[PDB]
RNA sequence: GUGAAGAGUUUCUUUACUUAAUCAAUGAAGCGGAAUUGGGAUUUAUUUCCCAUAUUCUAGCGUUAAAGUUUCUUCGCGAACUGAUCCGCGUUGA
RNA sequence: GAGUUCAGCGCCUCAUGCUGAAUCCGGUGCGCUCUCGACGGCCCUUGAAAAUCCAACGGAAGAAUGGCCUUG
RNA sequence: GGACAUGGGUUAGUCGAUCCUAAGAGAUAGGGAAGCUCCGUAUGAAAGUUGCACGAUUUUUCGUGCCUCCUAUCGAAAGGGAAUCCGGUUAAUAUUCCGGAACCAGAAGGUGGAAUCAACACGGCAACGUAAAUGAAGUUGGAGACGUCGGCGGGAGCCCUGG
């Protein structure tokens, strides 16, 4: 007991060797990590034109999870069940009637940029969900304007991976809802109304708003300290 | 001896039975001991006078 | 994700070995430099005979790419004699010769007679 | 014509002889210890650097972050003695041999191995017997005006470091060389620039001053500033020439 | 690229920003901001106007943690917190 | 026991054999060559690097016990 | 006959090369150049080999655990460097062969004294000494490792000299 004597370290300048603390802020990160972080910083500053700045404001948590909950019902089949459907069709084609009595009309969410754009132009799309992280932004930068012109409700959602998850693909750039059952018309209409309350009604004001242009960090702290006096 | 010839000698032939033996002279070791003790004493009295 | 050093280093990976789907060579080559491909022929010059009679050392003409380790093994495998020391020489004509001294229990003269170059 | 010696001095033969040199004489890396407090080092060697007229000081410092001793190559100031303690940092005392930020020194102080920029590790007043004088300070957009050995005034950031005192080696140019051999030995450990042959003693193919039945330049030795290489010889962009008797 | 002033439906000058671009240093090693902390004057005072630092030593040593509330259960040189305050759009400076 | 010098016997002599001794005691040096030791002078000239080897500070780690076989 | 012809002759752990680095050369990253190629050598690179036992029947280098300024190579038969001498031998080889007598480096590991019924030896007032006298990283120091001239002193060999 008396031999257990405290031996503290001052850790002052020139007193003792500094402890091994976290140095992640001053780490010389490799090129790709440095590039992606600097790219995020440059996008956050360097004021963005309204066409691109209309992104970065996606659906809220409740609306997004409700959209995906109603989206997960209309999944566009898989390989296994397609093979089962083909086998059933082959069995029925022997003696039974045609597809008018064996396989019903498909009910699934649409996908594919060209197909979705064509559906929007043809007014057959009831809802359009656009990914917010399309690396070439020109693929979808015209989609909100096209939907507004054609009267199609449109919402911007995050995680193109999440959009492709319901399609069973790695990434889906845009999803379109065209046909649904009769019982879920009310909930789909509520989703459309909530979507229009944020995107369609604010299209005119979003066309006149520029994003970015924020310095942040030391510059903002110095400006705040200068404005305090 | 040449640098390689020291490897064949026994341990006690390459040193002196003392602290820092074979690396520092006796006078150097004595000076370091006295200097260390006196400065540690100076630190102690500095802390005591501060308190 | 706490880093105590300011330098970034590549993390270690699995680094699995090779599992070829086919052997590049169909048949493995027969072992080059066998015992018959280590010894060429004995040397029966006057100096070689003096070495055999007076020193119990056999003088052999060995290939240029043989070493004392393989010369000892080939001599043991061909003539069933255990050498004690081997000296290697390269003649000005581009060929290697080996002085192979035998132990006391072995007589180079009888070994030479058994070979048949005497 | 032919490529002149001045154009031929681009390297190769005319490189510096640095085999026997003991290391660059940079002060130290500007770290947290020197930026917020001070750090104490002990000088352990004072050595002669061939090709340099001033002694160099090998000073041992303790690494703040690692269990290790770091040795520097300070330019030794006059009065520096082995075994003494030097202090480098903002809170260092105003003592000869100590390294302090220029902005933290009183006006009129004598310093050496001054940095033109923060972290430069010493640019000004490094030759033997030379020094820099801190003329004045200016807090608003912190800048310090200093006087260089040539007499010029330079504005430096008020965070550059400097060594208090005068560079050791005294006045080396006060003794005549007295011998071509002494000049040969001096420049042998420096570079291949000695001896020098006059242009007027050359041929026209060799130098612009070469040729003629008498050793004469023929044209003015004052050449324009924007002269092409090979003709930029003599007195380049000479504002004035000749003996001057009294001026500032 | 972005903004503020002077001027005979328009841009001439200087005067601000940094991410473009340039330079320097380094093992991209402590950049910036918040809470107590004692002076400090607004004041029958409220961090409201202000920022404050641990090593001067004599040619010694200084690393592979000690001490602490408390967790198996206290076989342990056991696992975490703290000792080493928290946070972040920036490796630092020009 | 080597080597050297000297002296005899085999005498076709052969693997060249055998038998005898001495190889000892002292000295010298501004001598020559090399080397080592302690010094002095000269430099605005201060007169390589690395492989490799050694030593130190420091304490990581270690387990015998029936007062006697047994291990690190 | 150093000519012509026919045969023979060069034997190394200790001699050199091989190892290291110098001036320098030169890949790689990266950047130029239409290109042949040029610059560049921790350079603006995710540039990794060394150190502990976490698990394991049991008295041992493999799967992981968080590391920390490692780094291409080539470049000296006069630089640095582990270690051999004597006698003899051939027509021609000798620090290489023979006889005798040694030394160095690397690999594994039979004793033995010491000390422990509990920790890893003693002696000297000191310089320091011994037959051993536990020692992982990390750090530090030393050797390698150094000019030139002049005189002085010692040793070896040679020269000289008395029996």
């Amino acid at each position: 007991n008396p031999l257990f004597v405290s031996r503290p370290r001052s850790f002052g300048i020139g007193q003792d060797i500094q402890p091994k603390r976290d140095l992640s802020r001053f780490v010389k990160w490799p090129e790709y990590i440095r590039l992606q972080r600097r790219r995020k910083i440059l996008n956050l500053r360097l004021k963005v034109p309204p066409a691109i700045a209309q992104f970065q404001k996606t659906l809220d948590k409740n609306t997004a999870t409700q959209v995906f909950k109603l989206l997960n019902k209309y999944r566009p089949e898989t390989a296994a069940e397609k093979k089962q459907r083909l086998v059933a069709e082959a069995e029925a084609v022997a003696n039974g009637k045609s597809a008018q009595d064996v396989s019903k009309k498909p009910y699934n969410v649409k996908y594919g940029l060209n197909h979705v754009v064509a559906l929007i132009e043809a007014k057959k799309a009831k809802l359009v969900l656009i990914a917010s992280d399309v690396d070439p932004i020109e693929l979808v930068v015209f989609l909100p304007a096209l939907c507004k012109k054609m009267g199609v409700p449109y919402a911007i959602v995050k995680n193109k991976a999440r959009l492709g998850t319901v399609i069973h693909q790695k990434t889906a750039a845009v999803l379109a809802v065209t046909e649904v059952r009769e019982e879920d018309k009310n909930e789909l209409a509520s989703i459309v109304s909530a979507v229009d309350a944020n995107f369609s009604a604010k299209y005119d004001e979003s066309r006149r708003k520029w994003g970015g242009g924020i310095m942040g960090g030391k510059t903002q702290a110095l400006l705040a300290k200068r404005a305090k006096a | 001896l040449r640098p390689r010839e020291f490897a064949r000698l026994s341990h006690n032939q390459k040193k002196v039975q003392r602290a820092y033996g074979g690396c520092l002279s006796a006078n150097a070791v004595k000076d370091r001991i006295v200097r260390a003790f006196l400065i540690e004493e100076q630190k102690i009295v500095k802390q005591k006078l501060k308190q | 994700k706490v880093r105590t050093s300011t330098t970034f280093r590549r993390p270690k990976t699995l680094q699995l070995s090779r599992k070829p789907k086919y052997a590049r060579k169909s048949v493995a080559h027969a072992p080059r430099l066998d015992e018959y491909k280590i010894i060429v022929n004995p040397i029966n010059s006057e100096s070689a005979m003096k070495k055999i009679e007076d020193d119990n050392t056999l003088v052999f003409h060995v290939h240029l790419k043989a070493n004392k380790f393989t010369i000892k093994e080939a001599v043991r495998k061909l003539y069933s004699v255990e050498p004690v020391k081997i000296n290697t020489l390269i003649r000005p004509n581009g060929t290697k010769k080996a002085f192979v001294k035998l132990s006391a229990d072995a007589d180079a003269l009888d070994v030479a007679n058994r070979i048949g170059f005497l | 014509g032919r490529v002149i010696r001045a154009q031929r001095k681009s390297g190769g033969i005319f490189q510096a002889h640095t085999r026997l040199r003991k290391g660059a004489a940079q002060l130290r890396t500007l770290d947290f210890a020197e930026r917020h407090g001070y750090i104490r080092g002990v000088v352990q060697k004072i050595i002669h650097d061939p090709g340099r007229g001033a002694p160099l000081a090998k000073v041992a410092f303790r690494n703040p972050y690692h269990y290790r001793t770091d040795v520097e190559t300070f330019v030794a100031t006059e009065g520096m003695y082995t075994g003494q303690f030097v202090y480098c940092g903002k809170n260092a005392a105003l003592t000869v041999g100590n390294v302090l930020p220029v902005g933290e020194m009183p006006e009129g102080t004598i310093i050496s191995n001054v940095e033109e920029k923060a972290g430069d590790r010493g640019a000004l007043g490094r030759s033997s017997g030379n020094y820099v004088i801190i003329v004045g300070h200016d807090v608003d957009t912190g800048k310090t005006r200093v006087k260089l050995p040539s007499g010029a005034k330079k504005v430096v950031p008020s965070s550059a470091r400097g060594v208090v005192g005068i560079v050791a080696g005294g006045g080396r140019i006060d003794k005549p060389l007295l011998k071509a051999g002494r000049a040969f030995h001096k420049y042998r450990v420096k570079r291949n620039c000695w001896p020098r042959t006059r242009g007027v003693a050359m041929n026209p193919v060799d130098h612009p001053h070469g040729g003629g039945n008498h050793q004469h330049v023929g044209h003015s030795t004052t050449v324009p500033r924007q002269s092409a290489p090979g003709q930029k010889v003599g007195l380049i962009a000479a504002r004035r020439t000749g003996l001057l008797r009294g001026a500032a």
